[PDB]
Parts: structure tokens; C-alpha cells; sequence
């Protein structure tokens, strides 16, 4: 999971 | 927005759509390319090809279970592009590049046409 | 094999599938969550959820146009997960995390359950 | 395009  | 994103999600969805295709699960159309037949999902075809996007948004053609491609289309070229649609992987070789490029032009798959043009230009 | 790969292909396919959903194009099921209804593509639901994968591979349920979820399922939680399926983006907030986690457990979406557990553990 |  990432900060897009 | 303040969303988080799962990097592998799109790739995992496509892998599962290809698994459904391989098992002939919820496939809703057969693409006929001369003597050959290819089962697929209309939504995947539309999502990858300008030609299928046009065909399946047509009020009559959207309901067809069989689509016959132009007789000039090469079945192997179509097979390679169908695999690309479901995998992101293009089996581009010296022996098939011309057929793949012609099929991609017909199917309106601009990125494939682009790499075919570039690979051809490098060999001349 | 000796394939080349188009990096953005899976993301572009998913973007187009979401565009088809937004325009209600070739959607083939309505998911009913108490008073709310959500139109979707069975193949996308199966590709994202262990529960829908089970439902639509069932010889009788595969043909249903309406699926009613358990009454304990929160419609907003379902909406957030449906958006995630079609975009890879999860709108996870303090006010919805419990509902999203419970919905993801029911839908069998392991990666979502995982990030919900981690975000909850960080707040305790 | 890349070599996967
Ligand atoms: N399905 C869908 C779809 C939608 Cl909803 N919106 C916009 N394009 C869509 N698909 C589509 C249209 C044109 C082209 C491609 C895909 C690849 C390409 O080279 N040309
Ligand atoms: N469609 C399809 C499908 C296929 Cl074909 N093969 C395998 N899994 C499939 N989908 C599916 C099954 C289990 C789970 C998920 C997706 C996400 C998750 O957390 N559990
Ligand atoms: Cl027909
Ligand atoms: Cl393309
Ligand atoms: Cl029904
Ligand atoms: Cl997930």
C-alpha cells in the first residue's frame, strides 16, 4: 500500500 | 482525496481475468478470425481496443455472441494481441511483427502499433 | 518467453472498466446491500473478491442478475470496497475503517483486511 | 515498454  | 492505493491491484485483477478466460468462465463472445475462434469477455476487449469499444457500445452489436473479423486479419496476430490484452505481455518476433502491427492497427491498439513501428524502424 | 511488457496496460484496462461501470455499460449484476443497489461487472467482482469468485462460479448463482448481501453489511463500506475494486484506491478513514474491515472480511479481500488491521493497531 |  502507498500514498498515490 | 485521502485514499491509499494497492500497487499490485490492477495486475492482480488482470491475472484473474486471464484465469477466467483460460477456464472459459463468464466469457460472453466468440471472435471469429477466418477458420479460428477465440472466446473472450466483451468488457476486456472494449477496455483494450478502440474497435471493440466501438462494436460493443453499438445498440445492436452489444447483444451479439459472435463477431466476425475482416478476412485479411491473421489468426496468430489476433491470438498474440488477445494474449496481450489479458496479460500486458506482447510476443513480438521478426516472424510475426508485420501481422501483429496490421492486427493492432485494425483493432485500434495505439501503444502496440507504436512499438511495432519502432521495432521495424530499428531493423531497416 | 521473449515477450515485451507495457507497464501501464493493467492500470489502463482497470480505468476503462471503471469508465464502463460509471456509464452502466455491459454491467450484468446488481448487488443489493439493504436499501442500496450497486451495478457492476461479475468478472471484476470475481477478480477482486473470494466471496464473489465463489458465487459466480456456482452453476446456479452464475446466472443471477441480483445478489443480496447479508443484512449486517454496511452500504457505505460496500461502496468504498466496490470503488477500490475498480480503481486500486481505498478511501480508508477513522469513521469508516470498522465497516470497511468487516465488509472486506465478508467479501474475502485479504489485502484490504490486512491494511485495516495495521491501521487499527497503530491507533491503539 | 520494458523487458519483464
Ligand atoms: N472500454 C472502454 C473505453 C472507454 Cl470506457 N473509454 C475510452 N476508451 C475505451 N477503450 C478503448 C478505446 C480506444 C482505444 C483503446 C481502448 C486502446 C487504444 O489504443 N484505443
Ligand atoms: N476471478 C477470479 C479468481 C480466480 Cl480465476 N482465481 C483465483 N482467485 C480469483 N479471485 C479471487 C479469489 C480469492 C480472493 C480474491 C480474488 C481476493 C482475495 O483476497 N481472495
Ligand atoms: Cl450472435
Ligand atoms: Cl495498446
Ligand atoms: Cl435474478
Ligand atoms: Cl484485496
Amino acid at each position: 500500500w502507498v500514498i498515490p | 482525496d485521502s485514499c491509499i492505493q494497492f500497487t499490485r491491484h490492477a495486475s492482480d485483477v488482470l491475472l484473474n481475468l486471464n484465469r477466467l478466460r483460460s477456464r472459459d468462465i463468464l466469457t460472453d463472445v466468440v471472435i471469429v478470425v477466418s477458420r479460428e475462434q477465440f472466446r473472450a469477455h466483451k468488457t476486456v476487449l472494449m477496455a483494450c481496443s478502440g474497435l471493440f469499444y466501438s462494436i460493443f457500445t453499438d445498440q445492436l452489436k452489444c447483444n451479439l455472441s459472435v463477431i466476425n473479423l475482416d478476412p485479411e486479419i491473421n489468426p496468430e496476430g489476433f491470438c498474440i494481441l488477445l494474449d496481450f490484452m489479458y496479460t500486458s505481455r506482447l510476443n513480438l518476433r521478426e516472424g510475426n511483427i508485420m501481422a501483429v502491427m496490421a492486427t493492432a492497427m485494425y483493432l485500434q491498439m495505439e501503444h502496440v502499433v507504436d512499438t511495432c513501428r519502432k521495432f521495424i524502424k530499428a531493423s531497416e
